[PDB]
C-alpha cells in the first residue's frame, strides 16, 4: 500500500523526467512571437474607437 | 526499501531541477527589457449586472460574447445578456453552495456545482421553454471547485477531493480520473487544442494533464503557497496560476519552469481569480482586497487596476473577441469592462 | 424608444425575472441559517433527528420561524477553501460530546477526543469569517458522562482538574473551559445546553438563541444597539 | 407539444362569443401568445397578441376594441372574447406562441385551428410572385418584399418565412432572415438586403409543396404575406 | 429684554441652520448617495432626514422675519408657513413610526421579520407625507400679510369667527399632533427596555443606554412646545388670563420655539449618527 504508493510516485516521476526541453530562450521567443502577431487584434491592449465597440 | 523509494524520488528531484537549470540561460526580464510597455490603461463600468442577492462566486462567457452565466449562494444561476442587461434566463439551483459554473461552447448547456459535489448540466435550448437539469454526474467525493465543457458530451471537473475527472455526459460517467495532486485541486482551464489542460490544487502546485492518454506529463511548483485559479495563454504552451501568496505565476509548457513571478509589496491577499487577454499582452487578477489588478505578461510591471466593486473580487473573464473584462465580486454585483 | 418590439419584450421578460428573484430573496431573509458542525461522533446525528454527497441540508419551521441547517461533516476538505461561503449565517451549532475525554481518537490514542474538540473550537469560534457570528454549543452524552464519571476522573484529560466527580461540577469546569477559548468576548456569545435522547426542548433553546441572534442583529440595524 | 383551440361554428351575425386555446406540453407561463386568422380563401392576418404575465394586450387597427384576449396561467389557458361578428371575420383562427430573449424563436409552434363563421402607416408586405412552378429536386428562390427597411440599428432585420402544407397548420422556417428554425431540413435557408428577402429551396421535395407566407416584426401591427403557392 | 434674547436666538440661529443643513445634508449623503437604503429603518432614517430638512427651510425666514419686516409676499408668507407646519407634522408622525418600528423589530422578531419590508416601509412613509400635506393645508390657507404700525408682519391671521378655529388648530397640534402619537411613543419604547432587560446580550446594555437617550430627549425638546400651546390656548380662550402673564406667555413661546426647533439638529445625530453601522460607513466613505 504505503510502500506500493511510494512505488508509483517514483514511477512517475521517472516518466515525468523524460520530457523533452527547450531552451528559454525559445519559450520566451514564442510567448513574444504570438504577442505581437495578434497585438493589433487585442481590444484590451489597444484601445478602440467607440463606433465599433459595442458596450457603450 | 522504503527509504530507498525516497532517496530515489530526491534524485529525481534533483535531476529535474538541474534540467531546468540547464535548460533556463536567461529570464524573460532581459529579453524584453528593448520593447515599449503598455502604459496606463483604464477601463469603465461599461455595464453593471444586478439581481444577485448572495455572493457571486464564478462567471463565465458564452463563445459569442454577448451572453454570459453568473453563480452565486442565492441559488441562482443566470444567464445575462452583456451590452441589454436582461436576464435571459434565470435558473433556480438545488443547492445554493455553488462555486463553479460553466457555458458551453455551442451554447446549449451551462454546468454549476458546488458543495453538493454534484455536477448539473442544465440544457438551455429545448421546446418546454423551461430550463431542467440535463444531467447530474456524481462521483467526486469532495466540493467541486471548477469545471469546464470540453464539448456538449465530455466535461472536465476538479474537486477538493485532490482528483479531476473527465465524464461523458450521455452515460453520466467519469470516462478519466486525473489523480496524484496531493492538495486539493482548486481550478482547471482547457487549452485552445481542448486535448491538454493545467490544474492547481492546494498543495501548492499545479500538474499538465492530458484527455485522451489521461496521464500528468509536467509537474510545475514555485508558489509558497495554495493555487487558487489558473488559465491558459491564448496560444496555448504557455499558463499562469493565480495563488494565495499574491503573486502569479506565469510557467511555459516547454521549458518545464517558471517563466516569470507577478507581485508587488502593496498586495498581500490572495488572488481568487486568473485571466488572460486575447494578444497574451495583460494579465488579469482579481484579487481579495477589493480590485481587480491588470499586469503586463511580457514585462512584471502592473499596467493598471480596475476599482470598483466594494468587496471581494472572486472571478474574472474576458470576452472571446476580447472586446470585453468582466470582473464578478461577492458584492453580488458583476461588472463589464472597456 | 429605440428598440423594436422583441427587444421590448425580451425586456418584459427580465422585468418578470427581476420580480421573481426580489421575491425568492425576501423568502430567502425571512428564514433563519444554522451552520451545524460535530467533532466526529457528536451526537450530530441524534439532535439531526430530534428536530425532525457533500452538504446535508434539512428546513424545518417551529412557531412561524423557518431554519436552514446546513451540515459538512462528509466534506472532508480543507475547511479554509469552504467555510467562508457559510459567512452571514444566523448561528452555528456546535456539538461536543461529553463521554469522550475518556475515548481516544481513532488515529491512536495520541490525542484525546475532547482534545480535538477544543482545537477544532477554537479554530471556528474565532475564525476570521465567524468574527461577529453566535455559537449555540451543544454539549451532548450527558447521561452517559453522568453514569460514566464516576469511572475516570476528569482530571485524566484536564490534569489542573482539582474537584467532586458529581456530574454538576465536572459539566460547569468544562462549559467553564469551553467559553474560555473564545479570544473576543464582545461581539459574539456562547449558549450552553445539555441535551439527551429524552429531552424535547432542545430545539426550544436553538429557538431562544436565534431569538437573542435576531434581537441583537435588528438592534444593530434599527439604530438601538 | 400542442396547442389545442376549440370552439368556431356557425354564427349568427353581430354575435359576441369565445375562442378557446388550451396548452400543454410546456410553461405557458413563459410564452407569450398569439392569436392568428386565415380567411376561407386569403392569407393569414394578425389578430391579437397577450405577453407573458399579461403586461401587454395588442390588437390589430382594423380589429382593436372589438376583440379581447386573457389568459389563465393556473389553468394553461388563452381566451379570446368576441364581440359584434362581421362577414369580414368567417376565418380559420390559429393559437400560436412565442418568446422573447436573444436568440430565442418566436412563432414556432402553431395550433392545429379552429373555423368560424359567421353569416352575411403601416408595413406593406408584397409577394409578388404568388405562383412559382416547382420540379422536384431544383432549386427556387421565392422573395418577399417590404414597403420599409426591415433592418433595425441593433443589428437585426425581423422576417419571419412560414410554410404551409395542405390541411395542416403553418411551420416556422426562417426567423430573422437567416436562423433556421429548429427541426427544419438544411434545404431551405433565407437572405435579404433589408428591403427584400429570399427564401431559397435547394431540393425540392413533397413536404416542401405548399404555400410560403413573409412576416414582418418591427412594428407591432404584424402583416403578413399573400401567399407564394407552389405547383408541382 | 426680548430685543436682546432675540439677539442671542438670531445667532443660536445661525449657528443651528449651519449645523441641520449639514447634518440633515450629509444624513441623505450616506444613506441614498454613498450607501443603500438596505434596512426599513434606512429607509425612515432617510425620509426623517428630509423632514429635518423640509423642517429647516423655515427658520431663514423665520429669523428674518423676526429681524425685519416682511418682505417676500403673501404666497411666499404661505409657503413658509407650509414648510414650517409640514416640517413639524412629519417629524411627529416619523419619529412615532420609527418607534412603532422598534417596538416590532425589538419585541416581537418572529413577526417583525415578516412585516418589516421595503414595501411596508414605503406605505407606512407615504400615508405620513399625506396626513402631514392635509394637516398642513388648512394653517396653509391660514396665513397672512398684515400691516400694523409701519411693519409688515406674515403670520397666522384668524378673525373672531375664526378664534375658535384658531383654539382648535392650536391644540390639534397639542392633541392629535402630539398627544395621540405620544402615547404611542411612550407604549413602544418603555416597552423595548422590558424585552431588553429580559435578555442576554453584550449589546443590550449600549442599547439600554441610547434607548433612554432618545427617549428623553424626545421628551426635553419636544414637550415643552405642545405643553407651552396649550398653555397659550387656555390663556387665548381666557381661562387663565393675565396681562403680565401674556407678556411671559410670549417670552415663553419664543424660547419653547428655540427648544422645539433644536430637535432640526439633534435628531439626526441621535437617530443616525450614533450606532455602530453609521460610524463604519462614515470610516468607509473616509477611507474612499
Amino acid at each position: 500500500a504505503s510502500i506500493a504508493q511510494a512505488r508509483k510516485l517514483v514511477e512517475q516521476l521517472k516518466m515525468e523526467a523524460n520530457i523533452d526541453r527547450i531552451k528559454v530562450s525559445k519559450a520566451a521567443a514564442d510567448l513574444m512571437a504570438y504577442c505581437e502577431a495578434h497585438a493589433k487584434e487585442d481590444p484590451l491592449l489597444t484601445p478602440v474607437p467607440a463606433s465599433e465597440n459595442p458596450f457603450r | 526499501e522504503l527509504d530507498q523509494l525516497r532517496q530515489e524520488a530526491e534524485q529525481l528531484k534533483n535531476q529535474i531541477r538541474d534540467a531546468r537549470k540547464a535548460c533556463a540561460d536567461a529570464t524573460l526580464s532581459q529579453i524584453t527589457n528593448n520593447i515599449d510597455p503598455v502604459g496606463r490603461i483604464q477601463m469603465r463600468t461599461r455595464r453593471t449586472l444586478r439581481g444577485h442577492l448572495a455572493k457571486i462566486y464564478a462567471m463565465h462567457w458564452g463563445t459569442d460574447s454577448r451572453l454570459l452565466v453568473s453563480a452565486s449562494q442565492d441559488g441562482k444561476l443566470i444567464i445575462w445578456d452583456s451590452y441589454t442587461t436582461n436576464k435571459v434566463h434565470a435558473i433556480p439551483l438545488r443547492s445554493s453552495w455553488v462555486m463553479t459554473c460553466a457555458y458551453a461552447p455551442s451554447g446549449n448547456y451551462v454546468a454549476c456545482g458546488g458543495l453538493d459535489n454534484i455536477c448539473s448540466i442544465y440544457n438551455l435550448k429545448t421546446r418546454e421553454g423551461n430550463v431542467r437539469v440535463s444531467r447530474e454526474l456524481a462521483g467526486h467525493t469532495g466540493y467541486l471547485s471548477c469545471c469546464r465543457f470540453l464539448d456538449d458530451n465530455q466535461i472536465v471537473t476538479s474537486s477538493g477531493d485532490t482528483t479531476c475527472a473527465l465524464w461523458d455526459i450521455e452515460t453520466g460517467q467519469q470516462t478519466t480520473t486525473f489523480t496524484g495532486h496531493t492538495g486539493d485541486v482548486m481550478s482547471l482551464s482547457l487549452a485552445p487544442d481542448t486535448r491538454l489542460f493545467v490544474s492547481g490544487a492546494c498543495d501548492a502546485s499545479a500538474k499538465l494533464w492530458d484527455v485522451r492518454e489521461g496521464m500528468c506529463r509536467q509537474t510545475f511548483t514555485g508558489h509558497e503557497s495554495d493555487i487558487n485559479a489558473i488559465c491558459f495563454f491564448p496560444n496555448g504552451n504557455a499558463f499562469a496560476t493565480g495563488s494565495d501568496d499574491a503573486t502569479c505565476r506565469l510557467f511555459d509548457l516547454r521549458a518545464d519552469q517558471e517563466l516569470m513571478t507577478y507581485s508587488h509589496d502593496n498586495i498581500i491577499c490572495g488572488i481568487t481569480s486568473v485571466s488572460f487577454s486575447k494578444s497574451g499582452r495583460l494579465l488579469l487578477a482579481g484579487y481579495d482586497d477589493f480590485n481587480c489588478n491588470v499586469w503586463d505578461a511580457l514585462k512584471a510591471d502592473r499596467a493598471g487596476v480596475l476599482a470598483g466593486h466594494d468587496n471581494r473580487v472572486s472571478c474574472l473573464g474576458v470576452t472571446d473577441d476580447g472586446m470585453a473584462v468582466a470582473t464578478g465580486s461577492w458584492d453580488s454585483f458583476l461588472k463589464i469592462w472597456n | 424608444c429605440t428598440l423594436s418590439a422583441e427587444d421590448k419584450a425580451a425586456v418584459e421578460r427580465s422585468k418578470m425575472i427581476d420580480r421573481n428573484l426580489r421575491e425568492d430573496g425576501e423568502k430567502a431573509a425571512r428564514e433563519v441559517k444554522l451552520l451545524l458542525l460535530g467533532a466526529g461522533e457528536s451526537g450530530k446525528n441524534t439532535i439531526v433527528k430530534q428536530m425532525k454527497t457533500g452538504i446535508v441540508e434539512t428546513h424545518f419551521t417551529f412557531k412561524d420561524l423557518h431554519f436552514k441547517m446546513f451540515d459538512v461533516g462528509a466534506q472532508r476538505s480543507e475547511r479554509k477553501k469552504w467555510i467562508h461561503c457559510f459567512e452571514g449565517v444566523t448561528a452555528i451549532i456546535f456539538c461536543v460530546a461529553l463521554s469522550d475525554y475518556d475515548l481516544v481518537l481513532a488515529e491512536d490514542e495520541e490525542m484525546n477526543r475532547m482534545h480535538e474538540s477544543m482545537k477544532l473550537f477554537d479554530s471556528i469560534c474565532n475564525n476570521k469569517w465567524f468574527t461577529d457570528t453566535s455559537i449555540i454549543l451543544f454539549l451532548n452524552k450527558k447521561d452517559l458522562f453522568e453514569e460514566k464519571i464516576k469511572k475516570s476522573p476528569l482530571t485524566i484529560c484536564y490534569p489542573e482538574y482539582a474537584g467532586s466527580n458529581t456530574y454538576e461540577e465536572a459539566a460547569a469546569y468544562i462549559q467553564c473551559q469551553f467559553e474560555d477559548l473564545n479570544k473576543r468576548k464582545d461581539t459574539k456569545e456562547i449558549y450552553t445546553h445539555f441535551t439527551c435522547s429524552t429531552d424535547t426542548k432542545n430545539v426550544q433553546f436553538v429557538f431562544d438563541a436565534v431569538t437573542d441572534v435576531i434581537i441583537k442583529n435588528n438592534l444593530k440595524d434599527c439604530g438601538l444597539f | 407539444v400542442q396547442l389545442v383551440e376549440s370552439g368556431g361554428g356557425l354564427v349568427q351575425p353581430g354575435g359576441s362569443r369565445k375562442l378557446s386555446c388550451s396548452a400543454s406540453g410546456f410553461a405557458f407561463s413563459s410564452f407569450g401568445m398569439h392569436w392568428v386568422r386565415q380567411a376561407p380563401e386569403k392569407g393569414l392576418e394578425w389578430v391579437a397578441y397577450i405577453s407573458s404575465g399579461s403586461g401587454t394586450i395588442y390588437y390589430a387597427d382594423t380589429v382593436k376594441g372589438r376583440f379581447t384576449i386573457s389568459r389563465d396561467d393556473p389553468k394553461n389557458t388563452l381566451f379570446l372574447q368576441m364581440t359584434s361578428l362581421r362577414s369580414e371575420d368567417t376565418a380559420m383562427y390559429y393559437c400560436v406562441r412565442s418568446i422573447y430573449y436573444y436568440g430565442s424563436s418566436p412563432f414556432d409552434f402553431w395550433g392545429q385551428g379552429t373555423t368560424l363563421t359567421v353569416s352575411s402607416s403601416d408595413i406593406v408586405m408584397t409577394q409578388a410572385t404568388s405562383s412559382v412552378p416547382v420540379t422536384p429536386g431544383e432549386s427556387v428562390s421565392i422573395s418577399c418584399r417590404s414597403s420599409k427597411s426591415l433592418l433595425h440599428s441593433n443589428g437585426n432585420t425581423y422576417l419571419y418565412w412560414f410554410l404551409q402544407r395542405p390541411g395542416q397548420s403553418p411551420q416556422l422556417l426562417i426567423y430573422r432572415m437567416s436562423n433556421l428554425a429548429s427541426g427544419v431540413p438544411d434545404r431551405f435557408s433565407g437572405s435579404g438586403s433589408g428591403t427584400a428577402f429570399t427564401l431559397t429551396i435547394s431540393r425540392l421535395e413533397a413536404e416542401d409543396v405548399g404555400v410560403y407566407y413573409c412576416m414582418q416584426h418591427l412594428e407591432y401591427p404584424l402583416t403578413f404575406g399573400a401567399g407564394t403557392k407552389l405547383e408541382l | 429684554i426680548q430685543t436682546n434674547g432675540k439677539l442671542l436666538l438670531a445667532v443660536f440661529y445661525c449657528l443651528l441652520f449651519v449645523f441641520s443643513l449639514l447634518g440633515n445634508s450629509l444624513v441623505i449623503l450616506v444613506l441614498v448617495v454613498c450607501k443603500k437604503l438596505r434596512s426599513i429603518t434606512d429607509v425612515y432614517l432617510l425620509n426623517l432626514a428630509l423632514s429635518d430638512l423640509l423642517f429647516v427651510f423655515s427658520f431663514p425666514f423665520q429669523t428674518y422675519y423676526l429681524l425685519d419686516q416682511w418682505v417676500f409676499g403673501t404666497v411666499m408668507c404661505k409657503v413658509v408657513s407650509g414648510f414650517y407646519y409640514i416640517g413639524f407634522y412629519s417629524s411627529m408622525f416619523f419619529i412615532t413610526l420609527m418607534s412603532v418600528d422598534r417596538y416590532l423589530a425589538v419585541v416581537h422578531a418572529v413577526y417583525a421579520l415578516k412585516v418589516r419590508t421595503i414595501r411596508m416601509g414605503t406605505t407606512l412613509c407615504l400615508a405620513v407625507w399625506l396626513t402631514a400635506i392635509m394637516a398642513t393645508i388648512p394653517l396653509l390657507v391660514f396665513y397672512q400679510v398684515a400691516s400694523e404700525d409701519g411693519v409688515l408682519q406674515c403670520y397666522s391671521f384668524y378673525n373672531q369667527q375664526t378664534l375658535k378655529w384658531k383654539i382648535f388648530t392650536n391644540f390639534k397640534m397639542n392633541i392629535l399632533g402630539l398627544l395621540i402619537p405620544f402615547t404611542i411613543f411612550m407604549f413602544c419604547y418603555i416597552k423595548i427596555l422590558h424585552q431588553l432587560k429580559r435578555c442576554q446580550n453584550h449589546n443590550k446594555t449600549k442599547a439600554i443606554r441610547l434607548v433612554l437617550i432618545v427617549v428623553i430627549a424626545s421628551l426635553l425638546f419636544w414637550v415643552p412646545f405642545n405643553v407651552v400651546l396649550f398653555l397659550t390656548s387656555l390663556h387665548s380662550m381666557h381661562i387663565l388670563d393675565g396681562c403680565s402673564i401674556s407678556q411671559q406667555l410670549t417670552y415663553a413661546t419664543h424660547v419653547t420655539e428655540i427648544i422645539s426647533f433644536t430637535h432640526c439638529c439633534v435628531n439626526p445625530v441621535i437617530y443616525a449618527f450614533v450606532g455602530e453601522k453609521f460610524k463604519k460607513h462614515l470610516s468607509e466613505i473616509f477611507q474612499k
